[PDB]
RNA sequence: GCGCCGCUAGAGGUGAAAUUCUUGGACCGGCGCAAGACGGACCAGAGCGAAAGCAUUUGCCAAGAAUGUUUUCAUUAAUCAAGAACGAAAGUCGGAGGUUCGAAGACGAUCAGAUACCGUCGUAGUUCCGACCAUAAACGAUGCCGACUGGCGAUGCGGCGGC
RNA sequence: UUACGGCGGU
């Protein structure tokens, strides 16, 4: 039920998506070990290398 | 402490977990070694209220989750594969709610053994529901 | 039903070209009852006791019983000629090996 | 009369020094001088008659007992015959599959011949006249000129009278009509030429 | 010679009945009125006696066959699947 | 309201002591009530299960299917079923531009356990063939079709049951027809596809409990 | 004018080759015009495989793979794009692209 | 499709839905059974065939190409009015069968309207036996027979020779 | 998902 929620470091950007150029995609890693790191995608401007906030863990990236 | 199998503090039993990832819906079928009693059948489209997203990897992810509830609580505790796509006539990919339904599976404290795709393949038998020029879309 | 009849009636129609034979069921039963009968051939439409009483003969003149899968208007045209037959005797193989093979 | 043959098959009786006479219905493929088999242990070939608890699922049965015992009451015309599936060697009964597509489950111990009744595809053949009707039901019963009772009169149908020949009421009646009321369609669950096969349970 | 070029054994109904009955009658009428070859004596003398009844001149032997042709297609799948369900499962 | 799983009690599956793990696992059942006892509810239950978790350190790619037989108390006795290969072996070795030849035959055993042998093969391509396609030609495929089916009904006619399903843990039919195809065409991923089972001797009872003896 | 010198279909020496249907449209099509593709797609979406070994019961265990063979309508395999248009003399190559798996 | 179980409340279908099936328990999971279709992946710019066309094993046949030939006959030949044989699919007549698919038709959607696309259902038909009908983008849109005129990499079948 | 027309001569 209730996730940790998990502050999350990003790597490289892998560029914009959304149909719009508003979202980008960061592969975070889990501020635990940089061995576990997931895709994922956020909004607004994002300043490769910095820390963001997961309130869900794991559910999908941009990919159909 | 009625429900549960006698086991040790380290070993596990086995179930098989049915996974049906068509599309349109999602199966999350858990049932025992034989496959002929079921523990629990829950469903993607049994926890959305949509019917465009029981296909969807979310409605799965968290039939997943469910499912694992149930099983763990009983004391059947590792869990082997029998993914299904629709099979037979129609197609034989399985939908977006497979890997979902799958990873969640194992990511809510759940063991697994052997996975299998058992989709159903003819022996190129009977005809499609399409006629001679298809659906036109 | 592809390979293997041509043994017993390619044979059949080869006895008939160089050897010597006799059809019909009273021609039979005096070759078999003076020594000079080797192989007798039945066909599968004949009543089940001349089947037996030939059966019965070969096993005192100690000779065999070959059982012709066909109709006995079949082992006619396998003999080559414009009958019907349920009993041959062949009396004598011309050059093949009838007698030689499995009855 | 009837448009299946029939065949005599004379037994040993088992106890009296006696040989007794049957009449069966004709299996289609017979002939005159066949050993027919009759008992439970008894072989499944044409015209053997043994119990339908032994035979297996999907033998095709002609002239079988709805009770056991009863000496043959089902699928006994003409080209007819009976499926049967579905053993329940617990609760002993079977359910077999009867000339008109439905289903019956009777005893397991019901006694039936294998095969299907001789004389089949005889409605195949138009009557093509109407005096060789005259002779099929001669052989029969007095029912064959039927007079439409529109064509009668008032006391003599409830469809007959007027100026002209029409029925006026609706043909469709119900069942608990009384007697000389019930003519026409009988209780019809539905009217029209069909579509579909038949859809009704 | 030629005395018909249609209607054949179904000349003798005249102009009556209409044309797609006798022409519905013909095959059958050939049918229960043809000689058969006997598969018990080989010679071709299987008459037809009355309905679903048929008879050899020689070696005398009744056979309950079908109505208006010797074998009816619906008895000889029978027939195929009775000596096969004998033969599977041995019961 | 009612929890029908407070009703069921646990049994313990039993492999024959063919194999080195002789412990299958663990299934449920429901218990006596009245006419619905707790035995034939499961006699003739399948557990497809692979050889990786029956032996030690055989293959994977294939699972037999083991009915149940009899129930001995909190035991649940086995008896063999038939096998087949995984879909995902089976279908990583349908290749193109190669022959693939198939043979299936009824032999029974001398014990009464008439099964359905299904065995494939696959022409192989030489270390020093250049050309694409290493194609069998029809005569060759009639007479391998006719040597495999003729050793399987040698390895299943002649001896009893416990034999037959012994060959087939290392797949030395497999490899038997491996050895007498080779003059022919050469072959090279052969196994037996799947045993089906036709037939059961009416099950008398020493001899599933000879099964789970030594 | 004739556009290709096959005719879009791999039939020399025959009359008639076996009707097969499409996947996504389910539309009748020959067997030699069908636009075939063999997908070998591991089973795990590869992202979500550090999330099935360590949940497994072993520390190597190979996974399995699905095998699903797709064949296409020449209509459908433009629309769902696994055939590009090519120009008038880049048609002329049987080669397929190359692999750029990683 | 039907039996005997198991546990559950939805299943199905779609761009979204609905018509529809479901606590007289659908769907799913297990084990069996029956029926009728169809022979996947192997399957190819491969083979055979006069063309239509032809794909699960094994079995009685009858044919045929090519190659090999220091066999035989010795112009027996090519094309061919008239005349015939074969001929996909749909179609017609009769008897079997009837699983899926499904013209007609009913219904739900979609639209301004939908007699269309899409969805649920379904008749005739698709399957077999017998008789017909003789047409197709029956296409390599290219008659058949004969010789001659570049190269190259192969492939399918015979034959010959080589580490 | 829906997207139907555009008077004649120049
Ligand atoms: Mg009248
Ligand atoms: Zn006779
Ligand atoms: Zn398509």
């Amino acid at each position: 039920r209730v996730q940790p929620i998990k502050l999350a470091r990003v790597t490289k950007v892998l560029g914009r998506t959304g149909s719009q150029g508003q979202c980008t995609q960061v592969r975070v890693e889990f501020m635990d070990d940089t061995s576990r790191s997931i895709i994922r995608n956020v909004k607004g401007p994002v300043r490769e290398g910095d820390v963001l906030t997961l309130l869900e863990s794991e559910r999908e990236a941009r990919r159909l | 402490i009625s429900l549960g199998p006698q086991v040790a503090e380290g070993e596990n039993v086995f179930g098989v977990c049915h996974i049906f990832a068509s599309f349109n819906d999602t199966f999350v079928h858990v049932t025992d070694l034989s496959g002929k009693e079921t523990i629990c059948r829950v469903t993607g489209g049994m926890k959305v209220k949509a019917d465009r997203d029981e296909s969807s990897p979310y409605a799965a992810m968290l039939a997943a989750q469910d499912v694992a509830q149930r099983c763990k609580e009983l004391g059947i505790t590792a869990l082997h594969i029998k993914l299904r796509a629709t099979g037979g006539n129609r197609t034989k990919t399985p939908g977006p709610g497979a890997q979902s339904a799958l990873r969640a599976l194992a990511r809510s404290g759940m063991k697994i053994g052997r996975i299998e795709d058992v989709t159903p393949i003819p022996s190129d038998s009977t005809r499609r529901k399409g006629g001679r020029r298809g659906r036109r879309l | 039903t592809k390979k293997s009849l041509e043994s017993i009636n390619s044979r059949l129609q080869l006895v008939m070209k160089s050897g010597k034979y006799v059809l019909g069921y009273k021609q039979t039963l005096k070759m078999i009852r003076q020594g000079k009968a080797k192989l007798v051939i039945l066909a599968n439409n004949c009543p089940a006791l001349r089947k037996s009483e030939i059966e019965y003969y070969a096993m005192l003149a100690k000779t065999g019983v070959h059982h012709y899968s066909g109709n006995n208007i079949e082992l006619g045209t396998a003999c080559g000629k414009y009958y019907r037959v349920c009993t041959l005797a062949i009396i004598d193989p011309g050059d093949s090996d009838i007698i030689r093979s499995m009855p | 009369g009837r448009g299946a043959p029939l065949a005599k098959v004379v037994f040993r009786d088992p106890y009296r020094f006696k040989k007794r006479t049957e009449l069966f219905i004709a299996a289609e493929g017979i002939h005159t001088g066949q050993f027919v088999y009759c008992g439970k242990k008894a072989q499944l070939n044409i015209g053997n008659v043994l119990p339908v608890g032994t035979m297996p699922e999907g033998t095709i049965v002609c002239c079988l007992e709805e009770k056991p015992g009863d000496r043959g009451k089902l699928a006994r015309a003409s080209g007819n015959y009976a499926t049967v599936i579905s053993h329940n060697p617990e609760t002993k009964k079977t359910r077999v599959k009867l000339p008109s597509g439905s289903k019956k489950v009777i005893s397991s111990a019901n006694r039936a011949v294998v095969g299907v009744v001789a004389g089949g595809g005889r409605i195949d053949k138009p009557i093509l006249k109407a005096g060789r009707a005259y002779h099929k039901y001669k052989a029969k019963r007095n029912c064959w000129p039927r007079v439409r009772g529109v064509a009668m009169n008032p006391v003599e149908h409830p469809f007959g009278g007027g100026n002209h020949q029409h029925i006026g009421k609706p043909s469709t009646i119900r069942r608990d009509a009384p007697a000389g009321r019930k003519v026409g369609l009988i209780a019809a669950r539905r009217t029209g030429r069909l579509r579909g096969t038949k859809t009704v349970q | 010679a030629k005395r018909t070029k249609k209607v054949g054994i179904v000349g003798k109904y005249g102009t009556r009945y209409g044309a797609s009955l006798r022409k519905m009658v013909k095959k059958i009428e050939i049918s229960q009125h043809a000689k058969y070859t006997c598969s018990f004596c080989g010679k071709t003398k299987m008459k037809r006696r009355a309905v679903g009844i048929w008879h050899c001149g020689s070696c005398m032997k009744t056979v309950a066959g079908g109505a208006w042709t010797y074998n009816t297609t619906s008895a000889v799948t029978v027939k195929s699947a009775i000596r096969r369900l004998k033969e599977l499962k041995d019961q | 309201v009612v929890d029908p799983f407070s009703k069921k009690d646990w049994y313990d599956v039993k492999a024959p002591a063919m194999f080195n793990i002789r412990n299958i696992g663990k299934t449920l059942v429901t218990r006596t009530q009245g006419t619905k006892i707790a035995s034939d509810g499961l006699k003739g239950r399948v557990f497809e299960v692979s050889l990786a978790d029956l032996q030690n350190d055989e293959v994977a790619f294939r699972k037999f299917k083991l009915i149940t037989e009899d129930v001995q108390g909190k035991n649940c006795l086995t008896n063999f079923h038939g096998m087949d290969l995984t879909r995902d072996k089976m279908c990583s070795m349908v290749k193109k531009w190669q022959t693939m030849i198939e043979a299936h035959v009824d032999v029974k055993t001398t014990d009464g356990y008439l099964l359905r042998l299904f065995c494939v093969g696959f022409t192989k391509k030489r270390n020093n063939q250049i050309r694409k396609t290493s194609y069998a030609q029809h005569q060759q495929v009639r007479q391998i079709r006719k040597k495999m089916m003729e050793i399987m009904t040698r390895e299943v006619q002649t001896n009893d049951l416990k034999e037959v399903v012994n060959k087939l843990i290392p797949d030395s039919i497999g490899k038997d027809i491996e050895k007498a195809c080779q003059s022919i065409y050469p072959l090279h991923d052969v196994f037996v596809r799947k045993v089906k089972m036709l037939k059961k001797p009416k099950f008398e009872l020493g001899k599933l409990m000879e099964l789970h003896g030594e | 004018t004739k556009k290709r010198r096959n005719n879009g279909r791999a039939k020399k020496g025959r009359g008639h080759v076996q009707p097969i249907r499409c996947t996504n449209c389910a539309r009748c099509v020959p067997k030699d015009k069908a636009i075939k593709k063999f997908v070998i797609r591991n089973i795990v979406e590869a992202a979500a495989v550090r999330d099935i070994s360590e949940a497994s019961v072993f520390d190597a265990y190979v996974l399995p793979k699905l095998y699903v063979k797709l064949h296409y309508c020449v209509s459908c395999a433009i629309h769902s794009k696994v055939v590009r248009n090519r120009s008038r003399e880049a048609r002329k190559d049987r080669t397929p692209p190359p692999r750029f798996r990683p």
